């Protein structure tokens, strides 16, 4: 056989016999193995979806599956091989993806202490990832640590697409980094991946989470008690039973940014660059504000003076990414197999 | 131009 099984903890990995000397990474609810690619004499990443028990898996692996292949841009996970050992529908169970490998997650680096320039240029990455994802009309919205990934050369790439998808209108994206609007379940539009950035921002400043909320509820009171009551104008835009727990809720002042982010945690403004603690916290200030009207759009991150001086249109402007929703199991199970073969 | 930046990983 072109196969062959390895125990990986307790689960079985039954790969092809080119990628050789599996490793866990990573775990997930699909499990992550680093291999050597013997035919591509590189490194590779292998994920075993462990894919259409419900009709939830079916849409996370059948949407991982379409924008793995479109998308192509040097922030965002590319796509090596997809495989099945089974050699027919029927047969069909075991999806395996397999990518570029990196050196680890952004977790790693909120328990390090960065310069300007490292901050600065990992952030401007991960607005190119999310910028390249925008332009095709396609919102990551679970944006967090574990989904973004680092090389030692300082590179990054943006990891989950099982959530992507259009701007839209239930609990799937983490708690920590959810927005207002899908807190508060209003529609979302591209900015709310914005929100997820300054969570992760602000994280990477304090070396811990920003709104650790003790449960879907309670992570309302941790952000309001951080930015402030929103405003009567953003009040009125909340569904009148959403909106009548929040105007119940007490009244926050908030806290300055000043107060919140002080300059002794953004790292000492460097005498051989010109990017300041000044304006990370002005960047941040302008990425965490509750009403997305308010809040500003990846563009206008891009070309924040923080960010700016890394500006190339050609990860920045790059083309985007050519995209060519309801059914049952067996016609997801058909979908995904018919998807697998095809590349 | 394309930095040249490093991370120190464990
Ligand atoms: N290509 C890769 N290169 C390096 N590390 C990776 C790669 N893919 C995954 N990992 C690691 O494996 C972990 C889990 O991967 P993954 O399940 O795809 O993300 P997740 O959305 O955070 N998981 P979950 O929401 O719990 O199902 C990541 O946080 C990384 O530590």
């Amino acid at each position: 056989n072109n196969f062959y099984s390895v125990e990986i903890g307790d689960s079985t990995f039954t790969v092809l016999k080119r990628y050789q000397n599996l490793k866990p990474i990573g775990s997930g609810a699909g499990i992550v193995c680093a291999a050597y690619d013997a035919i591509l004499e590189r490194n590779v990443a292998i994920k075993k979806l462990s894919p259409f028990q419900n009709q939830t898996h079916a849409k996370r692996a059948y949407r991982e599956l379409v924008l793995m292949k479109c998308v192509n841009h040097k922030n965002i996970i590319g796509l090596l091989n997809v495989f099945t050992p089974q050699k027919s529908l029927e047969e069909f169970q075991d999806v395996y993806i397999v990518m570029e490998l990196m050196d680890a997650n952004l977790c790693q680096v909120i328990q390090m202490e960065l310069d300007h320039e490292r901050m600065s240029y990992l952030l401007y990455q991960m607005l190119c990832g999310i910028k390249h994802l925008h332009s095709a009309g396609i919102i990551h919205r679970d944006l967090k640590p574990s989904n973004i990934v680092v090389k030692s050369d300082c590179t990054l790439k943006i990891l989950d697409f099982g959530l992507a998808r259009t701007a839209g209108t239930p609990y799937v994206v983490t708690r920590y980094y959810r927005a207002p609007e899908v807190i508060l379940g209003m529609g979302y539009k591209e900015n709310v991946d914005l929100w997820s950035v300054g969570c992760i921002m602000g994280e990477m400043v304090c070396h811990k989470i920003l709104f650790p909320g003790r449960d879907y509820i309670d992570q309302w009171n941790k952000v309001i008690e951080q930015l402030g009551t929103p405003c009567p104008e953003f009040m009125k835009k909340l569904q009148p039973t959403v909106r009548t727990y929040v105007e119940n809720r007490p009244k926050y002042a908030g806290y300055s940014f000043e107060k919140l982010f002080p300059d002794v945690l953004f790292p000492a403004d460097s005498e051989h660059n010109k990017l300041k603690a000044s304006q990370a916290r002005d960047l941040l200030s302008k990425m965490l504000v509750i009403d997305a009207s308010k809040r500003i759009s990846v563009d206008e991150a891009l070309q924040h003076p923080y960010i700016n001086v890394w500006y190339d249109p050609s990860e920045a402007e790059a083309p985007p990414p050519k995209i060519p929703r309801e059914h049952t199991i067996e016609e997801w199970k058909e979908l995904i197999y018919k998807e697998v073969m095809d590349l | 131009p394309r930095p040249t930046l490093q991370l120190p990983l464990a």
